[PDB]
């Protein structure tokens, strides 16, 4: 089922938002 | 193992096994309980090290999880979490035995194809590895730290 | 093959089980014993002729195998018998420092039977000989290490009758 | 092509050998048509015996597609 | 005065692996002696071989144990990367040594052995040819139908020792399999 | 293996028969028919991969045959099921453009339950996944292709079951 | 035929078929039609280019038909006879299936040995063969003789 | 080529060629002419395919031309676009040799360990053949067309 | 080997250079030829015994070489001799078809001369019977197609020699 | 082979004498290296494939050899040399655990040489690309193990060259 | 050495060194110091090793030492001490190298062909190395004992 995985994950994307970061080269 | 590996040259040649092959498995056997010690504490801060591991990926590609990117959705995040805690489990299990017989079986033959299919990027599987790294070190001693981080780079060589 | 460590290993993967206590505890086990089975290993090395010929003086000479229409007559027969002595005590070996029986299963006694029937060797008078050997293994080893390297003889004799 | 699923067991008379040689003894194997007559002279010629012998792929009596 | 490494030497001796399959053996033990098999037969000195010289369908059936070790030594000869890489490009007479050197072990023996298996190119094919050296007695002999081919420099029959120094220590392959886009010799240093 | 053109003179050669009316209205049939195969089977041989992907999303993925305790676990097993399935359609292909199942039973079918069993691969799930790949090749081949590519995959799943 | 070679080929290089070979069996799939048509006429005349055939290799080979040869006597030279038929067979099959294949292993392997064990010698059973070329051709188109020659000669070819 | 092929089985099997085989060459040398006029017209049209080819692929994947992309940057996007015009040239050469032999040895084998080490991803690759076909079809004719598709899936099948 | 399609390849592909008009040009030239050399091929099968025997007629036999003392004396001797010739003959016509004699370069003419003087087989006499072969294989093929067989013949010859 | 240990050893063996305390100062020596040669071997092996590519850009590409006519120029040919630098890189690394050059000797630079003459693979490119390695790697293992490794890759150049 | 079965299994896999390898490696350099104690002990008590197993050894078997016997004469006697000393010089080499490498290239392998060459008994040779152990045993600390006898075991084990 995952479900630790399924909450933690939503938990995750609602804290930060990966659609503007944009790759960095480092 | 470390047993396992040393019995099968000595059968090969058939032979009993060497001083050499005999001071080995003596060496291992003594560091058995400080390797059990490193599997414990890693294996009792799964959830941490997957998920701070996790997100410093994230950051890192933020490309796979966007919409265009493969790993986007939660259904599909989760995967790529629970592809984590996978290969934490093989650390662990590669530590204890010694070498990587038990990791290479599991894990890294065939991996290739596999990740290929899903279409998922393997030029990134490694990075998150690498960051499992990172944070597993920060919780073992020094010691400690550089014995797990051989059984870590081993599996991004073998990617 | 599989050791005492990767069987544990095993048991918990299919389970898709973290490494737990209670495993924890069955690896540590075996990680006490190994100090012994190392120099019970190295004990049998190189007592390993003797051993052989003390135990086919106890079953197998001096018997009517030895005699003429015997298995064990004539010089290349008498030479391929002690030769599979040999095999099986260094097998035996191989499990006691392993602490598992796989290899005995995936190496000696696959396809033995079989083998034994054609070729028309004596099951029974084999399995005689393995015992032999293990009690005379028992008092070189020593007690402790004897109860160990008892167990994986007593497995070899088991498959092959 | 036809091929022939085949037991046999052969043994050393020659000579005693010290390395595992349980395979090279009991060997169910696979063998192309073509090969299996050289096979079987070989097992017979070593003294070893060929406890079977099935047609694993092919037809009987077929002309064509041999 | 002369040190353990001056004759034969230590090396050669203990570069040899006798490799046999086991049903029972684990992935990575079979999956070492398969792809000595590869690097014996197609001289993969990288000893790993690239996906497109694999057989695939072989290599299940003799991790299924359908096949012995002998019978995927013989699959190999008959393939077309076999072909392409060691019969297209050399002449008979190479082809024979290279054959000899990838199952055998050996350089040949003698010119009546060259002999024998350049008139059994000429008549009947390659695969022929392939099929009588693991038919062979010699073949039988050493390997058997459970050990993989290893690289054994005789020295039972006279001048075979170094034949077989040199066949197998100094003849690096130095031809290229493929004809398409011969390489220009200058351009030599890089600006 | 045997081709509908070649199994025609089979079935006349054992009777002895020169070639006859009745014949050639067959080996006419077969070769109306085979400029659709070839477009067919360059068809399936580009989406080869994507038609795996798809089939395998279907059934056997997100399932538990690929959860710890399934034999699609491990990345080794993974691959093996994909490489079969690779397999699969490769024959069917080349049963489709020769007009003829018997390669499918010469290099497919032959033993394969039997192997299946032994390695304990599910069968039921396998048969799946080869009717989850017919009806994805149904779609990119279109209907006239797809009638003649159905009965060669329909032949696998009956073999196997 | 051509398809089963094409396939073979394929599962040797374990691969889907290429190409070129793909375009190989789509020039042998529109030839078709023309094949069965070469192999219909030759079928229709069988009985007549078999004893025209016939003739000429005896003319051309007296020896054959004498005491000490092979053929002599009504019953050997009837099994001279049914032996030019099979071969006429075998040539139509190879047309239709555009390649000798079939042909091959009905007629062309073993066959040294064969005739060996029976003494029949094989230059004058190629001869037979040639003169039944002869015969075929004329009743063939220009065209049509030539594509039936190319069968002819592989016999020839094969025993000579 | 079909020629070198055909020849090259012949010799390991240490045989004449087939009848077979010498069909499947007359065949290809009747094509030639038809094949020279495709690979004539796809070298005119070089500019303009590798040029239409690119833009398709850099829509459909951003990624690849972006910060993080292998193909970021000028001459990155230069390389990227070599590479096209490198397949395109390939795939004329294939279409005049009737095989892909040619194709294969100058650009297939070796391409996965090639473009892991730059890091480029093969699945892009592909994509962009995939585009170069597309704008490649509509300036054939349709039975022209079908001829150079197949030349062109070889490279996205071999490319994967 | 390589063709003459794919030396013209070669040659553009070194350069870099796509294929242009001039080199479309000599592929054309090749196309047109291409039918006749396929019915010289044809021709030199089926006559190929015939072809050996009247040039070992012309040439080998009846001469100091078939009689003792000479290379060709004893069955052995003559039986490879004819071998020998078998093979050039195969091998030019495999040449002619490809319209390249690198074939020829590769198999046959690659370290030929020095096996020879090693064996001691008389160079002159070979090349004198590749000479003789070809005037019979120029009758059979006829005129046009007997331009094209030549120039691999003499290939040889001057590759022999 | 020879390690270093062993090197002590061959040299009083063929004296005859047993080992002696300057004997036992070069053993010293090596001992206290050792663990820094294992950390540095381990790094190698870690980044092997960055080490390549690293070293191929600085050398190999966007050069006239990937350009056409270019060695390097074909992917069969690419790929070819980055096999090549990969068993150049592992050698190196066991010759710096070993602390002996001379497994280089034996399996790295036997008919290297000549090798690449019949080729055409251009030695100074590949010296070069040999260089480029050692500097990639110097920077990943640190000082104290670059200095020891630099020897081993200026024993490849120097052997190449 | 320990060092040099490590690549050797390395190069057959044809990788490079595992961590477990690497691990033994990490072992053995630590090692190393307390090894280099052990052999110089041994190196200091040669000649009197050397000589009490000999006396063991002859006491074991008054045979050897007898007219019959092998070792029977002065200069014969010597030769048999000598050969007791090479075997400790080389148990020495061992315990430094970690491994019976330097010990068995030098003396195990064609050991039964020479010593059947020269007629004397194998098994009696076996018992002077074990004599020789149990002289060795004493004078070293229980620990380097046996560390010392593993060494000593092999050779006994290697002819017998
Ligand atoms: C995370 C690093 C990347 C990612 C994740 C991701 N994973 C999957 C799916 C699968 N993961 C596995 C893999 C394993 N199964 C095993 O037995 C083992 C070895 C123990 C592993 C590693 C499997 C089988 C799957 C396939 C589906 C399933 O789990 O049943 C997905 C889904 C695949 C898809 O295409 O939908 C995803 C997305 N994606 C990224 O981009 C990360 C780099
Ligand atoms: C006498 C010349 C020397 C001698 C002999 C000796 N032999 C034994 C014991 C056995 N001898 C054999 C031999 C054979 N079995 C066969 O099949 C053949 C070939 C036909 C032979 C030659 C066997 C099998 C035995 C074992 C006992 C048995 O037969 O059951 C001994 C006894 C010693 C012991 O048992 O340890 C002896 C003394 N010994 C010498 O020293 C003489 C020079
Ligand atoms: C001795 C206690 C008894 C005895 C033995 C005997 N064995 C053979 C022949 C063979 N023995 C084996 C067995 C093995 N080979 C293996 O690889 C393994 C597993 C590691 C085993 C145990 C085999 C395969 C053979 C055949 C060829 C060979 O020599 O290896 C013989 C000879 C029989 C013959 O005629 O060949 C004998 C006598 N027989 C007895 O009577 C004793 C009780
Ligand atoms: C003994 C009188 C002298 C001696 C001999 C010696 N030879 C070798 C090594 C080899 N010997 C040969 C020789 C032959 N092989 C043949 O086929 C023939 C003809 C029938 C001969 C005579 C070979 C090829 C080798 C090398 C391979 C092998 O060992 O089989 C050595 C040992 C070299 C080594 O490193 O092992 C020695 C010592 N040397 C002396 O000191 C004597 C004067
Ligand atoms: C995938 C749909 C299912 C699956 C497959 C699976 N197969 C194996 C192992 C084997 N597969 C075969 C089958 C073939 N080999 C061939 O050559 C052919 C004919 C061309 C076939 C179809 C064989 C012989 C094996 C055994 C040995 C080998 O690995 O080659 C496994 C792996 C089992 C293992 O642990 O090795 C699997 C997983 N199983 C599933 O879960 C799917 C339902
Ligand atoms: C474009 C579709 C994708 C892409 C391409 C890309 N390629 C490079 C660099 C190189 N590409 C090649 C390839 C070849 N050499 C050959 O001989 C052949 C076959 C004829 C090919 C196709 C080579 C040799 C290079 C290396 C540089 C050189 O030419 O010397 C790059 C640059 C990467 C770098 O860091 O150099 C790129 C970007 N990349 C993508 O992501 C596109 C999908
Ligand atoms: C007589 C029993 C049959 C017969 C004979 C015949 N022979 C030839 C020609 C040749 N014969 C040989 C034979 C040999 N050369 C050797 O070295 C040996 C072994 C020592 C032998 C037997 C050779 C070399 C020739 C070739 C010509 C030459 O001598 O240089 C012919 C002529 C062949 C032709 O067709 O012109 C004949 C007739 N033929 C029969 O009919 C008898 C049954
Ligand atoms: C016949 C015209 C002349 C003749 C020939 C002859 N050749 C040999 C021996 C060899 N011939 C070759 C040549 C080839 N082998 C090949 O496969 C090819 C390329 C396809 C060629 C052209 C070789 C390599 C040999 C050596 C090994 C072998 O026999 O195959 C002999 C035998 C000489 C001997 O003593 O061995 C002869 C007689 N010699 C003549 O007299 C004619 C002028
Ligand atoms: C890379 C830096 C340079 C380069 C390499 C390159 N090598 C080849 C071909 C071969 N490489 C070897 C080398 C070895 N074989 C061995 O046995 C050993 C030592 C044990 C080595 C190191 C061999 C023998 C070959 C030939 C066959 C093969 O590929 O296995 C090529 C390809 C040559 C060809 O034409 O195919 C290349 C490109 N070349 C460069 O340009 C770089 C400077």
């Amino acid at each position: 089922s995952l479900g630790s995985w399924l909450d933690a994950a939503r938990d995750l994307i609602s804290q930060n938002d990966y659609s503007q970061k944009a790759i960095e080269v480092e | 193992s470390v047993l396992t590996k040393a019995i099968v040259n000595a059968d090969a040649e058939a032979r009993y096994l060497s001083p050499g092959e005999l001071d080995r498995i003596k060496s291992f056997v003594a560091s058995g309980e400080r390797r059990l010690r490193i599997a414990q504490t890693l294996t009792e801060a799964r959830e941490r090290i997957v998920k701070q591991a996790g997100d410093q990926l994230f950051q890192k590609r933020p490309d796979v999880v966007s919409p265009g990117g493969n790993a986007y959705g939660e259904k599909m995040t989760a995967l790529c979490l629970r592809d984590l805690d996978y290969y934490l489990r093989l650390v662990t299990y590669g530590i204890v035995a010694g070498d990587v017989t038990p990791i290479e079986e599991i894990g890294i033959i065939g991996v290739k194809e596999m990740y290929n299919s899903l279409q998922t990027p393997i030029p990134a599987v490694a990075e998150g590895v690498r960051a499992m790294k990172n944070v597993a070190t920060s919780l073992l001693s020094g010691d400690d730290a550089a014995e797990a981080g051989f059984y870590f780079d081993y599996l991004v060589g073998a990617m | 093959m599989q050791d005492a460590i990767t069987a544990v290993i095993n048991n918990y993967d299919v389970q898709g089980k973290y490494l737990d206590g209670a495993a924890l505890d069955k690896l540590k086990a075996y990680f006490t014993t190994g100090a012994v089975r190392v120099r019970a290993a190295a004990v049998i090395s190189s007592n390993a002729t003797t051993i052989i010929k003390e135990a086919a003086a106890k079953a197998l000479i001096y018997s009517d195998l030895t005699r003429p229409g015997g298995n064990m007559y004539t010089t290349r027969r008498y030479a391929a018998c002690i030769r599979d002595m040999d095999y099986f005590l260094r097998y035996a070996t191989y499990a006691m420092l392993a602490g598992d029986p796989s290899i005995l299963d995936e190496r000696v006694l696959n396809g033995l039977k079989e083998t034994y029937n054609s070729l028309g060797v004596p099951i029974a008078a084999t399995v005689g000989g393995i015992q032999a050997m293990k009690e005379v293994v028992g008092g070189l080893v020593g007690p402790d290490a004897a109860k160990e390297a008892s167990i994986y003889f007593d497995y070899l004799s088991s498959g092959l009758s | 092509s036809r091929y022939f699923k085949v037991t046999a067991c052969i043994p050393s008379l020659k000579r005693v050998r010290t390395g595992r040689e349980l395979q090279n003894t009991f060997f169910t194997k696979l063998v192309p048509y073509e090969n299996w007559f050289t096979e079987q002279q070989r097992i017979q010629k070593a003294g070893g015996k060929v406890l079977s012998v099935k047609l694993f792929t092919g037809v009987q009596g077929a002309n064509t597609g041999v | 005065g002369q040190s353990v490494e001056v004759g034969v030497g230590t090396l050669r001796r203990q570069l040899e692996h006798i490799y046999r399959i086991a049903p029972d053996a684990t992935r990575s033990e079979k999956d070492v002696a398969i792809n000595a098999i590869y690097r014996q037969v197609l001289d993969v000195f990288a000893g790993i071989p690239p996906s497109y010289l694999r057989l695939s369908e072989a290599e299940s059936k003799l991790k299924n144990n359908e096949i012995s070790v002998r019978e995927f030594v013989r699959r190999l000869g008959r393939s077309e990367n076999y072909r392409k890489r060691f019969f297209e490009p050399y002449s008979s007479p190479k082809v024979v040594e290279l054959l000899t050197k990838h199952f055998l072990g050996r350089a040949p023996i003698s010119q009546q052995e060259i002999s024998t298996y350049v008139q059994i190119l000429g008549t009947k094919g390659l695969a022929a040819a392939v099929d009588a050296i693991v038919e062979s007695p010699e073949y039988l002999t050493i390997f058997n139908e459970d050990i993989v081919p290893y690289r054994r420099y005789p020295t039972l029959p006279a001048g075979n020792y170094r034949a077989s120094v040199r066949v197998n220590d100094e003849e690096l392959i130095s031809q290229s399999w493929s004809s398409l886009s011969p390489t220009y010799t200058g351009y030599q240093y890089v600006t």
